[PDB]
């Protein structure tokens, strides 16, 4: 059916095409793998300009029609989903592999038999790493904090953020400690509001121990800040999801008014009814009101006179963070108030911003709440929007370290240990699986080599050194002098990649290969 | 002296357009009335002017041709200021 | 293959160019809109007949459409700088761009890696930005001196614009208008109202606050020792929020009852208010015919419709509080002033209040001979109100007219003495680009810029760190001696906000446009 | 002599404005005075 | 007829349009008036690129549709025709005049009455100059040579040629002396071959005392040079317009051949017939042959063996210069040879050229022949093609100086003397002609002012100085410091413009004005 | 004089860009290499040149890298002419191509 507008590919060409298509996607992003990497301006068809060293993000934005690329688009994506840092690299390794696989094919090898070869050599490397890796959690407490940081830092060196990487790193380290527990080892990112606004530089990007939100503070006359109300236990605040307006049904209405009788009673009904709420909150003994939905002109004024700063309209996730931040309860009706369901926050101020007529507000807490707000700032949108994703990247590497305190020293060395170990087992293999193992390990070598290429070092050169040194001594961790400094040895240099991620990466590529190779037939149609 | 004099000189020379176009609309001989009025202004003063009625130059105050002093005040005040915010334009980019 | 349908890729050489050209291009658009001897650019949008002339950098850039990323980056950087400090909008793009220009030099013809060019800049920036703080003297204390300081900032932040003419005049206006608040950095408290006719020099700041909208049906055309109740409450059919209240009667008479019944609610609420003892009632909301008649007959003046901002202004000059609950007089700060007379601003009715309780809300009336002149004098003023508004929230100050950046130049050009190899070059380049500011400044004036700036840099080189460019004699006189102060936040912002621009761009090694729809 | 060139020249934009602008006060000139004639738009 | 596609203009607009159109043509070329001037790249619709400070040439190349411009196109042209140097300026003066004329119009003046005003004030200036001018021919012989040169030089300062203006000037001075006589005062430019080729720089542009032409020298074996043939009176050369081939009729043919009889006689007819010519020229006793039309293979070889270098095919103007250069006669048939009609040249050589396979030839003479060949060279076409027209410009100013030894000192001063004198007579004029005279003189002031504008001097400034100085002393010649040097005074500075030209110029502009002004009605149609 | 000097300095500058572009193509840190070269030729020598192999600056007369005098003299000439003819342009006009 639909015979026309339908093409077919199969091996002679086909495989070349695919292999090459991968390779080419790669050639673009290879120049972004490294602490010497570079970003790529991507533009939405609408006109949105972005700038980012993030792998996944780049390949998602490249509006591309080649089917194989479409696959590497997800390859970098899936990895971003599972870890949060692989992206830029997972594809590189994948391509290299493909070129390698292809190469063998023109020497008489079966595509599917290479597949099994790679899957095997891979599983081995994963092990030769799973054995050489080091542990952090089980070693110290002040050193865990350090190592956990020394990763977040290394994880940021390939970003514009790099400039102030000290702060951005210690920020990501903190942001995670404060919302996940050593036992559950679960970092729920809903407990971390990644909000950013413009202004200053990326340096003025602090971490807030509460939340932000945008509010003018209901009535203008209202105060700007909020003290702990004399000797009290910090500040108490109302967290209600009921509107400061006369209660209404939820089924019908038609309050039939026969005569001036009842209309006379409604009259005074709404009137004091506003006092029925304004009083209600005073009774629970609170300082400031945070209502999910707006208030009436009357009800507002009262909140003024009664020194009850208010917050008209606050979104779901919004109101909710104000709870968990201040330890309060989300109170339905008005009469459901009480001094014991209030929010025990530590301060509230209406934050100014340059001359921007916006001027949002903030809710602090002093002590590490169960909610953090990394509030990012920058000289221009793109710097921010990149710095936020840059922050995110690190925050993820911090989450992976609690979910698996295992660490491997990157700098390319992590990939050299495999290439070394996997290549050894090659000589023992002999025959066909010999070519596979050699290949797998050989593709790997492109990872460090690429780092050398970007940092300005002769590839073959740094590789022989990295291989020799990491053999003439111990299948340890000797990385590339990516920036300079004394010499190799990612350890001293403090270059660290979480193991858990590295495994995922060196899998996701081989697997993706294992799929493409099995494809020997293709049938594309058009858009009728 | 120098710059400032040439500037002023032209500005003075400018104002003569009101009488020139007045005289011109009357079909009168501009250059004639101009000068005949300049000289007659050397002796007479802020009254010697053109009058379509008289078709030459006579006293325009005694001919009851009164003009509110404010009118001519915020005439030059405005025009003279206008040119400034025009002379300041040194390029034009179309921009939507 | 890959990609498709009009997507466009620019690799290294290409990308880098796209970028560099863009920024350089943007910069070379607003270089003329700098310097006290600078010029304006006329522009016109989708309506054609919507021209406008301006010397505001950010203004021009915000408008001018572009397709080039690197340019938009710069445009955007301008709007940012325009936000957190209201000024320097131009000085920033230019210095930002010139830094990139100075970079493609270190690349295309020196062969230095951009990352190493960043390495150097990042250092140069530290040193540059530093020397600023390390040389910025302030007058936070001595409120009678900082007035003189602050007034200079306006004095010079106004040169270059049309106002540069009667700059001294607007100098005071700005200063005073900000001080009359002394606090709120929110400039929405000062209302600017403009009307054609007569010189700009006729603009003024009515220290009594003027307001639009006349009062009452035909009330007293002037109040005396006014005691005003500033309020915002529903004034056309109440029942506030009981919605659903139907009136089913069995006869028209029972309607007629309920009808006058409603019109009673009004005489009720209107009464609870009269109990506040006031000779003027201003409501944000409106007030229909009847609720007004009440006032017209009580002497209380009804001045309706002043939105939100319109009340907040009055509530800061008169000293009252918004209010919407008259459920009890007192406990409601009532506002007051000396007179609420109705004046006429060239064919127009206005309300000149007078002697208010320390007006922390003011009105500046601008007068130009053409709408163009007004609308430009509008922001040309805002460029003053904004800095000053910030310097009260940042007392630090530094001398400009070249001086400032020229000092940061000698700073960087110095710290470029202790450095590695290649990096140094970027560092030297920084100070170089910085130096291009006084250059471009002097350029516009018309002097042999090269020659002048080299004289300037020479003084600041060999000590002094005070000389600057007298863009009139075309000499290099002492700036502190000539009242050319500039906000520290401003200059520090430029030297910062720009360096960020640079880094974000130098780091690009590819550009990809998608299939525009 | 040999000093400052002014590479830039939108000198013309000014004279261009003046001329495209003066042409306005031209169409008007005819309606000034007791001999001024009315326009029909 | 054809009512549609037909527009009309008349005064209100019209005159503005025209006046402005002139002005605008002007605004382009004003930046080319002066020894600090600049050239303008013009491109033929075919693609031909030219570059030239020459007035006429520029305005001819601007493919323009505005009728008034079309007129200034010819204004600069006509002047180029009559003098050869005005061009760039004549238009400037013309425009200035128009702007001036217009200005008055909006003050109630009649266009045609301004015309007569200008024509008058003009005639006056022409006189106030015709009186102040100086004479050269009647003063000296070595000083005539100098002055005649000091003009050619000044005439070249506004050209790329300027670089080597010493040589180009003394070249133009010579080139004219050698072909015009003090009595006839007629420079026929047919007697001066302005030929140019590429190579070297403009410096390697010499003057040839003979002619050039392109020839390989008939037979390859032939010599390359030609000595004066032992003690002889230089070299003798054949100047024949008869082909070295068997003579043929000029009416019919059909040489009917009945039998082997006659065909046997024709056989030996052509054979020795070639000797009948080769001998003939030997008899006249010549060294080298310059034949207008080609020779046969046989006839050529003979010219070889008989040491008779030959020149197959030589154009009309070609052959003719070889005559007048060498003092010979253009000989018809062969038998019309003779040692007394030969060419008494002084040498002949086959000139080499870089590696250009062309390689033309030359004919020298040592003593100033009645034919010169300015042979121009340059690093690239445009430099040459401009330098040739630049040479031409001077050659013309040298011709004008013999046709009227009167000289006026330019530098703008020449135009200031008028503006001064003409403006004086203005005060006496009064009334309407007062405005005209003021105008005429006022337009004039733009000429020097423009020089100041281009050399970087404040216009109003240099003018007041030039006017004051040329009054506070004598209505002499004090020009603008166009280049610097001590001070004004074109005399010392050696800035000189031939009077004869200057008059023409200051006329051609006023007249052209006098036409345009009289136009009060216009009717243009389209190209149906 | 004053300004003129600058053009003069610029000339030598452009000239210097030749060995630069020369070394560039080879692959050395051209900036660094040419600055070494110019330094020898600066301080006497007038013989050193760019050994575009060791990437050092060795003696050219010692390495048989002679060049025709007419050649180099031609370049330095033929180019300067180009420059002058162009710098002198202050307008370009394309006609209605047919
Ligand atoms: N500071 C560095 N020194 C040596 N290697 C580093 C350094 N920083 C990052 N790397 C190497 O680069 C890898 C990260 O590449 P990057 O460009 O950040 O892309 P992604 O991390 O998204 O794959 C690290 O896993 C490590 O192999
Ligand atoms: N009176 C002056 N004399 C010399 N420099 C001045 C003077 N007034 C302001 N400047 C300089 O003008 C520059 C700012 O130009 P402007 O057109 O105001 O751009 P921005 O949008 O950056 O304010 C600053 O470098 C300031 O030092
Ligand atoms: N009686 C008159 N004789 C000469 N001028 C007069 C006479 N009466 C009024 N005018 C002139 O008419 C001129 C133009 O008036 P008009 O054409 O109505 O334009 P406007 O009044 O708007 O300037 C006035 O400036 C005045 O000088
Ligand atoms: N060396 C100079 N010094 C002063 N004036 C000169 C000098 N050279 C040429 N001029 C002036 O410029 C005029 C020539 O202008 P030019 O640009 O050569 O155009 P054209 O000669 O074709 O009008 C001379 O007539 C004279 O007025
Ligand atoms: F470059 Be990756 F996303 F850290
Ligand atoms: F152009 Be700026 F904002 F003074
Ligand atoms: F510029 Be001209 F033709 F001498
Ligand atoms: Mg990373
Ligand atoms: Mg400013
Ligand atoms: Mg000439």
């Amino acid at each position: 059916k639909d015979q026309g507008n339908k093409k077919r590919q199969h091996g002679l060409e086909a495989k070349k095409s695919h292999i090459l298509a991968a390779r080419s996607v790669a050639s673009i992003i290879k120049t972004s793998l490294g602490p010497r990497g570079l970003d790529k301006i991507l533009i939405s068809p609408d006109g949105e300009i972005t700038i980012t060293n993030d792998g996944a993000t780049i390949l998602s934005q490249m509006e591309l029609d080649n089917e194989i690329a479409k696959l590497l688009v997800q390859l970098s994506k899936s990895q971003d989903d599972e870890i949060g840092d692989g992206t830029t690299g997972v594809v590189v390794l994948a391509s290299a592999l493909l070129d390698q696989a292809l190469e063998l094919i023109q020497k008489g090898i079966h595509p599917i038999k290479i597949a099994n070869g790679f899957d095997e050599a891979a599983k081995l490397a994963i092990s030769k790493l799973e054995e050489t890796c080091d542990d952090i959690s089980a070693s110290n407490d002040e050193l865990f904090r350090d190592f956990l940081l020394r990763a977040a830092k290394t994880s940021l060196g390939s970003k514009i953020v790099s400039k102030d990487h000290d702060r951005f790193a210690e920020m990501a380290v903190e942001a995670v400690i404060n919302v996940m527990d050593k036992d559950r080892k679960d970092v729920d990112f809903d407990l971390i509001k990644m909000q950013g606004r413009v202004g200053g530089s990326i340096s003025d990007s602090k971490l807030i121990n509460g939340v932000i939100l945008d509010k003018d503070f209901s009535h203008p006359q209202m105060p700007k800040c909020v003290l702990p109300k004399e000797g009290s236990d910090g500040v108490k605040l109302a967290i209600l999801t009921c509107p400061f307006e006369p209660p209404k049904p939820k089924t019908k209405h038609k309050l039939d008014i026969s005569s001036v009788e009842e209309y006379q009673k409604l009259q005074t009904y709404e009137q004091d009814k506003f006092k029925e709420m304004i009083d209600d909150v005073k009774k629970a003994g609170a300082d400031v009101v945070i209502c999910q939905w707006g208030f009436d002109d009357e009800a507002n004024h009262l909140l003024l006179q009664n020194d009850l700063p208010a917050v008209r309209w606050v979104g779901g996730q919004e109101l909710e963070h104000i709870a968990i931040s201040t330890n309060g309860r989300i109170v339905p009706r008005f009469q459901d108030l009480s001094k014991d369901k209030l929010g025990t926050c530590s301060r509230i101020y209406e934050q100014e911003f340059g001359t921007t007529k916006d001027r949002m507000l903030i809710i602090e807490q002093s002590k590490e709440t169960k909610t953090v707000t990394c509030f990012v700032r920058g000289s221009n949108k793109m710097i921010v929007d990149e710095a936020e994703r840059a922050l995110h990247d690190s925050l993820c590497v911090v989450r992976n370290l609690v979910k698996d305190s295992r660490v491997v020293y990157g700098g390319g060395a992590a990939e050299v240990t495999m290439s070394l170990a996997v290549s050894e087992e090659a000589d023992k293999q002999r025959g066909i699986d010999q070519y596979a193992f050699r290949g797998f390990a050989q593709a790997l070598d492109t990872i460090p080599m690429t780092l050398a290429e970007n940092s300005g070092l002769d590839p073959i050169g740094t590789l022989s050194t990295l291989k020799s040194k990491q053999l003439k001594e111990k299948i340890s961790n000797i990385g590339v002098d990516c920036l300079g400094y004394g010499s190799n040895d990612m350890k001293e240099l403090f270059v660290v990649d979480p193991f858990i991620g590295k495994k995922q990466q060196i899998l996701l590529a081989t697997q993706l290969c294992r799929m493409i190779l099995k494809i020997d037939n293709v049938i594309i149609s058009g858009k009728d | 002296e120098g710059v400032q004099a040439f500037i002023w000189q032209e500005f003075a020379s400018a104002l003569e357009v009101i009488p020139t176009t007045l005289a011109e609309n009357a079909g009168l001989n501009s250059i004639k009335v101009v000068t005949e009025l300049r000289s007659k202004h050397e002796n007479g003063e802020l009254n010697d002017g053109i009058s379509v009625r008289r078709s030459g130059t006579t006293n325009t105050y005694e001919e009851h041709i009164l003009q509110p002093v404010l009118v001519s005040t915020s005439a030059i005040t405005l025009a003279s200021e206008c040119v400034k915010s025009i002379l300041r334009i040194d390029d034009i980019a179309f921009s939507r | 293959q890959i990609f498709g349908d009009q997507v466009t890729e620019e690799r290294a050489e290409n990308a880098r160019l796209s970028a560099f050209v863009g920024a350089i291009a943007v910069g070379d658009l607003v270089k003329s809109t700098l310097g006290p001897k600078g010029m304006d650019k006329l522009l016109q949008s989708a309506s054609s007949n919507t021209c406008m002339v301006t010397n505001d950098g950010a203004t021009i850039l915000k408008s001018i459409p572009l397709d080039n990323p690197a340019a938009k980056v710069l445009v955007n950087i301008s709007k940012v700088q325009d936000d957190e400090v209201g000024d320097g909008t131009t000085s920033v793009t230019v210095l930002s761009a010139e830094l990139l220009r100075e970079a493609e030099k270190l690349i295309d013809q020196s062969k230095i890696h951009p990352q190493t060019i960043i390495e150097g800049y990042r250092l140069a920036s530290a040193a540059a930005l530093d020397a600023l703080t390390k040389a910025a003297v302030d007058n936070s204390h001595d409120k009678t001196m900082f007035r003189e300081d602050l007034i200079h900032i306006a004095k010079t932040t106004l040169s270059s614009k049309i106002l540069s003419q009667d700059k001294d005049h607007f100098a005071e206006l700005a200063t005073n208008a900000i001080l009359r608040l002394k606090g709120s950095t929110n400039l929405e408290h000062i209302q600017i109202i403009k009307i054609l006719g007569g010189k700009l020099s006729d603009s003024f700041l009515d220290e009594g606050f003027i307001l639009a909208k006349k009062f009452g049906n035909n009330q007293p055309k002037r109040i005396e020792n006014a005691k005003i109740l500033i309020a915002n409450t529903t004034l056309d059919t109440d029942k506030v929020k009981i919605f659903g209240t139907k009136f089913k009667v069995d006869s028209t008479a029972k309607l007629a009852q309920l009808e006058k019944a409603e019109r009673e609610k009004m005489k009720n609420k209107i009464a609870k208010i009269s109990k506040f003892g006031i000779n003027t009632f201003i409501n944000r909301q409106l007030i229909y015919d009847y609720p007004e008649q009440l006032f017209t007959d009580l002497g209380i003046n009804s001045i309706e419709h002043a939105d939100f901002e319109g009340v907040e202004r009055l509530a800061l000059v008169t000293g009252g509080e918004v209010v919407s609950t008259f459920d009890e007089p007192s406990k409601c700060k009532l506002g007051e002033c000396d007179v609420i007379e109705e004046i006429m601003l060239g064919e127009q009715p206005f309300l000149k209040f007078s002697g208010c309780k320390a007006g922390e809300a003011c009105t500046i009336v601008l007068r130009g001979a053409t709408d163009q002149t007004l609308d430009e004098a509008e922001r040309s003023l805002h460029d003053a109100l904004s800095v000053l508004s910030q310097t009260t929230k940042e007392t630090r100050t530094v001398l400009g007219g070249g001086c400032a950046e020229m000092v940061m130049s000698k700073a960087v050009d110095t710290e470029a003495q202790n450095i590695d190899g290649k990096k140094s070059l970027a560092v030297e380049a920084f100070a170089r680009a910085l130096r291009q500011l006084p250059t471009i400044l002097a350029d516009n004036a018309g002097f042999d810029s090269s020659e002048l700036v080299s004289k300037l840099r020479s003084s600041i080189y060999n000590g002094i760190s005070t000389s600057g460019l007298d863009l009139n004699n075309g000499t290099i006189a002492d700036m502190r001696q000539l009242g050319i102060v500039e906000s520290y936040k401003l200059k520090r912002a430029v030297v910062s906000s720009a360096s960020e621009a640079a880094e974000v761009l130098l780091r690009v090694d590819n550009i990809i446009r998608a299939r525009p729809r | 002599n040999a000093t400052f060139k002014n590479k830039e020249k939108p000198q013309e934009v000014r004279k261009a404005n003046i001329i495209a602008a003066r042409s306005v006060a031209d169409a008007i000139r005819t309606s000034l005075g007791p001999k001024g004639m009315d326009k029909m738009i």
